[PDB]
């Protein structure tokens, strides 16, 4: 569900 | 690509380490999802998509969240320590599965 940008 | 586990240094530019991730969820690992070109990790040239991160600063993410991991990521500071190992059929089995 989720990609998170680091 | 060496498929043990790796020692990877990244000197973070204000805008951040310059990659995504994704996984942290039912079990699964902390995966690079995208390499953003002209960033940190792109330069360094050492990280690829398909990469999980066992660790980030010592801090072992093998069992994290993905909120977890994110939370690890963004305070590690300017000198980031990963360990890092290249597992391109876990990450394809993922992928070719989010196809449906």
């Amino acid at each position: 569900k989720k990609e998170t940008e680091v | 690509i060496p498929r043990e586990p790796r020692r990877i240094v990244i000197h973070r530019g204000s805008t951040g380490l310059g990659f995504n991730i994704v996984g942290g969820e039912d079990g699964e690992g902390i995966f690079i999802s995208f390499i953003l070109a002209g960033g940190p990790a792109d330069l360094s040239g050492e990280l690829r998509k398909g990469d999980q991160i066992l660790s980030v600063n010592g801090v072992d993410l093998r069992n994290a969240s993905h909120e977890q991991a994110a939370i690890a990521l963004k305070n590690a500071g300017q000198t980031v320590t990963i360990i890092a190992q290249y597992k391109p059929e876990e990450y394809s089995r993922f992928e070719a599965n989010s196809r449906v």
